[PDB]
């Protein structure tokens, strides 16, 4: 109280004393965690007798010495700084608040600032909407423009990054359904930001993080921010279930998420069982997109889920029809299987508006179905019905679509104690490999596959057999007989008993000249 | 950039100021915040070092904002020293030394920090055990260039030694006090001290402790010419005070050596009368204790023992040749206490006068008679002639020449 | 947008090298839609619209009306919409002439077995 009476006369001793003060009641604080949270309700109570510090003119060191004082008084304490009108809350939020707010500082004078999220973004959404609205302020004032267009060594990306991974590291810690909502839109505005793999670590420690009621939030806010009409483009449309919900989806979202998969499927399944409106590409792409999230995501709920609760009667089938009653167990398998076998298969001869997204469509078709035939009773001939057996007479053409056909294919030549007074210093101061066809968003299912079926239970018809009728032709097109082919290169443990008749087409692939260039050579 | 910021002092008087902003704000998001780990941006440091000093030394009115920067960039240059090549070494040498220099020379309210970078840096290397991770065994070419000859490192930079000889005290003394060195039973009934009771409950800070004391050891052989004359009552007295209710902890005995040792080569003897009766009270209570001991323990007792000073304590000299015809008869096989055995008796019968020494030869003698009773790079360059590659594997495979392990023949 | 005025009023290459890719920094504000991102691209339309009759740009004059215009007649997006035909700054306002006093009424003027299997189980 005396101290702090003369708070304008001497302000940098009196600064000095308190952090000479407060990192000594941090010290001692396995024996005396008592006076070590007094002392900083009692200067919070206080802060009405200091505003010459973080008011403006004043030169750009003693607001950093405020930062630092304020970091160190809530780093000491309990989260008590903000809870049913405590203390001071409005005069120490308007000063957390004005401090990052005026462009007065650098970018690099903010980094101190923002720090201390994890204590102040668990709050009610009064005045947590102005929180937000500050920091989309510094996201529209202080971000670049339209994309990073600076290397490290100019000093701005510098500066960029040295915002970017404190960024990371309070969305990493604080799991807050706002920060992530704010880190997805800035990710998801080009093709790539050069810094993906901490990003996906980073998304990775958010999944698994304990209490379990709080993944459901975070999946559930960046569904809604996908699912909604906010006219955005196809690519920022595709990418947030491509690379920001599929990355907390596989790690680990919940080992029994019934949740997500089940308040979901009647919100989708319309709109794959709907049509397209095909007078203007606008309203068409989008609603390719989202038929292309729905399938990537129902294939992932497939893919990571046991089969007892999605195939008998259970507490998760009776959804999609009239409520809650017994209708005949799995018929969510049944229509979804009928509507996938519906989708790649439409021939587009006279279809060539926005075909190669058609194409991603297809494959993500695929891939959705070659999940659910995992969870299919998978004894009999379903593997010779689905994924293969079309009727060319009807324009059936499974894999003459999905194949693009068109791309001229590359193929190149071959080539204790003392911690502790150590961190009192950190206190007070501060398989395969993918070229070209392995990366064909398709053969890893298949691959595991084939695998499968050799450890589940002549020729072997609709899948050896098969292509053996659609590799033996020379009439076919090339990239699907480059395609078939790398199959049994990486699949050779199923093949190696049935090499008797794999003995010619490998040799008539490796022997004509029509395979490119002058002939490919790491595939020869 | 440092050095021209020297002459820019005269021009503008605010980018001196500007410059050690930039600067240090260059150099903290190269190595502190991003790209730690994996970055190949640390064969610059010398000359991020020697530029900073460089604008330091005009920079009046420090901000004291950048100062927790300055000194968590000099500990990481004293830590990364043995990822270098030679003939760059000495260059990191130089740049510390010139840190050191710089802020030492403006305020006694500043130079409280050149004690705790000093003490961070051996809290540093004190803990350290494809790769491979340098132990203790090359910072001390560092450490002794720092201190012993340095009248050739500051000479080209414009005592210090006698600063950084008390901090490096101060900070030796200030990590034993607070370690918890105490060691707790682990998984018959014994009879020995060391038993299954050799077991510390803080195992890091042994290893800290027994990386500390062989560091001292290589660090402070000379450069006391009175360096170590102030401190010994003070060092001697806590040692004391430490290991009478520390027993079976090897290495205090070694610190005690070290100091004793020093102590003789300095006068410091020819009765300063309170370390004379601490002495003379603890080196009974070794002499007496130390029958119940084992090997590595025993090594370090009767080096400490056969190392006082004794033509000053010639006082009851029927009290050690137990501890004489001990250091003989465990020679013969470990031959550094062998050493100190005919260095010690080498040293009583010259200078202790011939009247009480002269019964004692009979048992001090007699115990005396165990002792008369391919191709590698070198190769291939050797088989060839002599064509400068002899020079090559001559000249980069010298200068560890320095382990004087004695053999038996000399 | 008053950050790049370095090139053409001190010196530069061949004229207009600013006005192609001025279209290209100001055209990527509308990929999402959020609130406050309509209000800084009227900052930019309300700064170079004094640099037009400064700088001699009647060639950027005409043309950075319809960059504006088609921008607002392919989609909705009626936030943009009501900022720009609330104020107004549209297609050619006085003469398309450099030397002219009159005022803006052309911008008022404008703007007003396969089933088989299926059942078994």
């Amino acid at each position: 109280l005396e101290l702090m009476q003369s708070s304008v006369d001497n302000t940098k001793m009196v600064s000095a004393v308190l952090n000479g003060m407060l990192d000594q009641s941090f010290r001692e604080r396995a024996n005396q965690k008592h006076q070590g949270l007094k002392l900083a309700t009692t200067i919070l109570q206080h802060w009405k007798k200091c505003d010459s510090w973080w008011a403006k003119d004043s030169p750009l060191e003693t607001k950093m010495a405020v930062l630092a004082l304020l970091a160190k008084i809530l780093q000491i304490d309990s989260s008590v700084s903000f809870n049913t009108s405590h203390g001071s809350f409005p005069e120490v939020f308007t000063t957390y608040i004005s401090l990052l707010a005026d462009t007065k500082l650098d970018l690099h004078l903010k980094g101190q600032a923002v720090t201390l999220l994890p204590f102040f973004t668990s709050l009610t959404g009064g005045s947590l909407e102005e929180l937000r609205r500050v920091l989309e302020q510094l996201i529209v004032a202080h971000f670049p423009m339209q994309s990073r267009e600076f290397p490290p060594g100019t000093p701005r990306f510098n500066n960029y990054v040295d915002c970017m991974k404190k960024f990371l590291d309070a969305l990493e810690l604080s799991q807050s359904p706002m920060l992530l909502e704010l880190m997805t839109e800035v990710l998801c505005r080009e093709q790539q930001h050069v810094m993906e793999e901490l990003f996906q670590s980073s998304f990775r420690r958010i999944a698994r993080r304990g209490s379990c009621v709080t993944q459901v939030g975070l999946l559930e806010s960046v569904y809604e921010m996908f699912r909604k009409d906010d006219p955005r483009l196809s690519f920022t449309r595709q990418s947030f279930v491509d690379r920001s919900l599929l990355t907390l989806l596989w790690h680990c979202s919940l080992d029994a998420l019934r949740e997500f998969f089940s308040t979901i499927v009647v919100d989708a399944i319309d709109v794959l069982k709907s049509r397209f409106t095909k007078l203007n590409e606008s309203t068409f792409d989008t609603q390719i997109t989202k038929k292309m999230g729905y399938y990537k995501i129902l294939d992932v709920m497939y893919s990571r889920l046991p089969k007892d609760d999605v195939h008998a009667k259970e507490s998760k089938i009776n959804q999609v029809f009239h409520g809650s009653c017994i209708t005949e167990g799995n018929e969510l398998t049944k229509t979804l299987i009928k509507l996938c076998y519906d989708a790649f298969t439409e021939n587009m001869a006279g279809e060539n508006q926005l075909l190669e997204r058609r194409r991603l469509y297809h494959c993500a078709a695929y891939n959705c179905a070659i999940s659910v035939i995992c969870c299919v009773f998978n004894e009999l001939k379903f593997y010779q019905g689905f994924l293969f057996s079309e009727k060319p007479e009807k324009n059936l053409l499974i894999f003459e679509n999905l194949i693009d056909l068109k791309r001229r294919y590359n193929f190149p030549v071959e080539v204790s104690t003392l911690s502790e007074e150590m961190s009192q210093f950190d206190f007070s101061t501060g398989e395969l490999e993918m070229d070209e066809l392995n990366r064909h968003e398709c053969m890893a299912p298949l691959t595991a596959l084939v695998k499968h079926m050799h450890r589940s239970l002549r020729d072997l018809p609709s899948w050896m057999k098969f292509l053996h009728g659609k590799l033996g032709n020379p009439i076919v097109p090339l990239n699907i007989r480059l395609f078939l082919a790398k199959l049994v290169i990486n699949t050779e443990e199923v093949f190696r008993p049935y090499a008797k008749h794999w003995l010619s087409p490998l040799l008539q692939l490796a022997a004509s000249e029509n395979n490119g260039g002058e002939g490919i050579h790491y595939m020869v | 950039y440092g050095l021209f910021a020297g002459p820019c002092k005269v021009i503008n008087a605010k980018d001196v100021d500007f410059m050690y902003v930039e600067l240090i704000q260059r150099c903290k998001q190269m190595f502190l915040t991003q790209t730690d780990t994996g970055d190949d941006r640390v064969y610059q440091m010398p000359s991020f070092l020697q530029s900073v000093a460089s604008v330091l030394l005009y920079l009046d009115t420090v901000p004291e904002v950048y100062t927790p920067v300055l000194e968590h960039l000099v500990v990481m240059q004293i830590d990364s020293f043995p990822q270098y090549s030679p003939k760059m070494q000495l260059v990191c040498c130089r740049a510390i030394v010139k840190v050191f220099l710089a802020l030492a020379a403006k305020g006694p309210v500043l130079r409280n920090c050149i004690s705790t970078v000093v003490h961070q840096g051996l809290i540093r290397i004190c803990s350290k055990p494809k790769w491979k991770v340098p132990t203790y065994k090359d910072y001390v070419d560092l450490f002794r260039h720092l201190l012993s000859s340095d009248q050739m490192m500051d000479s080209i930079l414009a005592s210090l030694n006698h600063l950084l000889y008390d901090e490096f005290v101060k900070s030796v003394l200030k990590i034993v006090e607070k370690l918890d060195l105490t060691l707790e039973i682990q998984t018959m009934i014994p009879t020995s001290d060391p038993a299954a009771n050799l077991h510390p409950a803080k195992p890091k800070d042994f290893s800290a402790f027994i990386n500390l004391v062989e560091f001292c050891r290589e660090i402070l052989p000379e450069k006391q010419a009175e360096f170590f004359e102030p401190w010994v009552y003070s060092f001697s007295y806590e040692l004391i005070l430490q290991s009478t209710r520390l027993p079976l902890i090897s290495g205090f005995y070694k610190l005690l050596s070290i100091t004793v040792r020093n102590a003789k080569k300095i006068k410091y003897f020819e009765g300063k009368y309170s370390c004379f009766a601490l002495f003379v009270k603890f080196g009974k209570e070794v002499a007496v204790k130390m029958k119940q001991y084992k090997d590595e323990l025993l090594a370090s007792c009767l080096t400490f023992l056969l190392s006082l000073p004794h033509n000053i304590i010639e006082l009851d000299v029927r009290a050690y040749v137990p501890a004489l015809q001990m250091a003989f008869k465990l020679g013969l096989s470990y031959t550094p206490l062998a050493e100190v055995g005919l260095n010690a008796l080498e040293e009583w019968s010259i200078y202790i006068d011939r009247h009480v020494m002269q019964p004692y030869y009979k048992d001090i003698l007699p115990c005396l008679d165990g002792y008369l009773k391919e191709v590698s790079a070198l190769s291939r360059a050797a088989q060839k002639g002599f064509n400068k590659v002899v020079l090559k594997h001559l000249k980069k495979t010298k200068n560890l020449s320095s382990n004087e392990a004695i053999s038996l023949e000399e | 947008a008053e950050n790049f005025r370095v090139l053409v009023k001190q010196k530069k290459a061949s004229f207009e090298e600013a006005s192609n890719q001025l279209i290209n920094h100001i055209e990527q504000f509308l990929d999402t839609n959020e609130t406050p991102y309509f209000m800084k691209s009227i900052d930019c339309i309300r700064a170079f619209r004094e640099e037009a009759i400064k700088f001699s740009e009647e060639q950027r004059f005409n043309n950075f009306l319809k960059a504006l215009q088609e921008k607002v007649e392919i989609k909705q997006l009626n936030h943009f919409w009501e900022i720009v035909v609330q104020d107004g700054i549209t297609l050619i306002t006085k003469e398309e002439a450099s030397g002219s006093s009159v005022t803006a009424e052309e911008a008022k003027k404008f703007l007003a077995d396969v089933d088989d299997l299926l059942d078994m189980i």
